[PDB]
């Protein structure tokens, strides 16, 4: 999930 | 699984080692080498082609590799127009079954290759396509959740959150490059895995 | 699999018009390689885009070893009577312009120096054909052949002060230095 | 004694090979060296014929290392440093010049006499870039500090080179050793 | 994006494919060896080919010990046995060259004591034809010719000799020829 919130904020 | 070359082809590439020459070696002979488990026949027999023109006017596979470069627009609309198509065929990998919760997975994974699709075209204007991040974002926030809400299995997990992953890698280097060739290629490789974990809940 | 695939149309998109001009300096060659792409594409087809692609990736690689090849272009210049000592050299200068080119492309006037350097190299030799032509039969094919390239690598010259895309030059500058000793070899 | 003449190749040329590159990547020393002893058993005399092979190829690694010397042109001010100063100002630009110098060899190593000529220019902007050195080495420290050691030895390997050229003929290890220059060069432009 | 790796496919993949007729496992092997190491250590393959290229002496040395050694009689009618002393002595010339070629004179004397050497072993070749059933000639003319190209590139070799000064490649062409003499042996035996 942190990868998923990382890209979303990318 | 290995290629092997004549007596003929042999002599060629002893007699054929000026400059000019060199990417026969540095630019073809890789490609060959990564060919040769996929198709052994095509691998050897292009590599006895090129050796053979390359023995016989050095200087010619370089001329090729130049004139494949010159048409990079060519191929950077094909790859466009491949990852349009890409969002096709909802029926065919999606999951056979009409139920409550199967039937709606399907829809999850048709909006995300559909927002990926679309990258072609909202790739240019800089507030859209920064919206089409976040919207596939979503898309797979939302899709992954559809997963967990219904061990092979785990490994196309892993794969798909990989490739997804690398989706955003490649993103982060075109705002460095202006490279959009790259984020197609990729996008297209993200929507191929998604297909993929439908596959898994067709077996 | 009668009918063609879209996955296919690289082969023609961009192996064909390759193969179609090579066709026009090298049969065999050109005969040969659209033969085997013909047949790996019908047997598996996409092959030819993945190659494609892999050449594509080496686009840096690639440009790196065309400057270099044209840095290279100094050392051979023995490569193959009075005019001609004079044909036989005008020509010798005109490589060793064209290989200092990549020293030279990076600056404001370093550069326009070069190409009326270039553009003076290239008349004087062309005269010097003349030199050799009328005063001493197959040669008149390749003063055309080599004018072209000539008109074409100005070309390329003019497109990249729009550009700045160098390769192009490059490779122009390439195969003007083929020409010449094409020409130079047609004696 | 058991192992046949022809097989000599294996411990005069690789052996000694493989030891050197042992003193930095063990693993590759070890699966390469094994590769070979496999392969030389099952094949007497195949290393030597590898050898041969390779031998027979030099000239495309003449032109090679010909290559990336003059390549080095374009990398003349890779590593300049962001740091503004006379101090640093001095180094920057004397190891442009050494670099540009050096990536001039192939042009002049043919004309023997404009050779000798440029011979001085180099002795002369390696010396211009210690002066530059010796002007800033003890300004500033220990597991930092051993590149100045290199450049010396290198910069005179490459002149035991330049006699040997004279005598040999045989350019490519004065490309060879250019080449080292240059990186070392980078190397301590590197520290900072 | 960049080539530290091009001697792997310019100079060791040319290598590797232009044994493999010698044996194609090894050949095998070593190329996947070699691509393994350079994946892991760009340039691994380039200092590699450096240091052997450094070691040219020793390799020279050995290569002129393996053509003296080349003659010595190494085993496996009255023209049964007076043919084998054109192979015995072409054999013992071209052994020989090491210790003469550094000399011009004495190096003038021995090419033509080869070229005497061949064309008379030549001569004792041709000579013997007419012994053997004529109908069953097929091994015998084919040997001769290649002994022939194996001749003709000793000449090829020879000339490039005095354009280059790399006599290295005298004594590898030398040996070949000793080695193509031992096959119309084998040949003419049987």
């Amino acid at each position: 999930d942190a990868l998923l919130a990382d890209l979303e904020s990318t | 699984g290995h290629m092997r070359m004549t007596m003929e082809e042999m002599k060629n590439e002893a007699e054929t080692t000026s400059m000019v020459s060199m990417p026969l070696y540095a630019v073809m002979y890789p490609v060959f080498n990564e060919l040769e488990r996929v198709n052994l026949s095509a691998a050897q027999t292009l590599r006895a082609a090129f050796i053979k023109a390359e023995k016989e006017n050095p200087g010619l596979t370089q001329d090729i590799i130049m004139k494949i470069l010159e048409k990079k627009s060519v191929e950077v609309n094909f790859t466009e127009s491949l990852l349009r198509m890409a969002a096709d065929d909802v029926e065919e990998y999606m999951i056979e079954r009409p139920e409550p919760e199967f039937q709606d997975l399907n829809e999850k994974a048709r909006a995300l290759k559909q927002i990926l699709s679309k990258i072609p075209d909202e790739i240019n204007d800089r507030v859209r396509f920064l919206q089409t991040i976040k919207d596939i974002a979503s898309a797979i926030k939302e899709l992954l959740d559809t997963v967990n809400n219904v061990r092979a299995l785990e490994h196309q997990k892993k794969e798909f959150v990989k490739y997804s992953k690398s989706f955003s890698d490649t993103l982060k280097t075109y705002f460095k490059d202006g490279k959009a060739i790259n984020v197609f290629v990729s996008a297209n490789r993200l929507i191929h895995q998604t297909n993929l974990i439908l596959q898994t809940f067709k077996t």
